């Protein structure tokens, strides 16, 4: 996921467009600087369960 | 409306109640507005509260 997190990839944040064609994986990786998530403020309802599904 | 900026450099724990009458007469007596409400919000908090009269 690199510079992005789970929420920026799943919502399709413009800064996470390199992650949108990724079909398959063996495991998912973030970094300590995975800040490009939600790009307009609010909340993500049941986020903790969504990354548990994924 | 009333607003406070946290300038303590520390996590400011704020508490508030919300009134719920037993009857619509007390709603008018103490608050003027029958369809009263409260909304308390921050940068990452968003809630609206509405009096349940019964």
């Amino acid at each position: 996921l690199g510079k992005c997190n789970i929420a920026g990839w799943l919502l399709g944040n413009p800064e996470c467009d390199p992650l949108l064609p990724v079909r398959s994986w063996s495991y998912i990786v973030e970094t300590p600087n995975s800040e490009n998530g939600i790009c307009y403020p609010g909340d993500f309802i049941d986020y903790e369960e969504l990354r548990e599904q994924l | 409306k009333n607003s406070y900026v946290n300038k303590k450099g520390k996590e400011v724990l704020v508490l508030w109640g919300i009134h719920h009458p037993p009857n619509s007469k007390e709603q008018q007596n103490l608050y003027q507005n029958e369809n009263a409400y409260v909304s308390v919000v921050t940068s990452n908090y968003n809630r609206r509260f509405t009096p349940e009269i019964a």
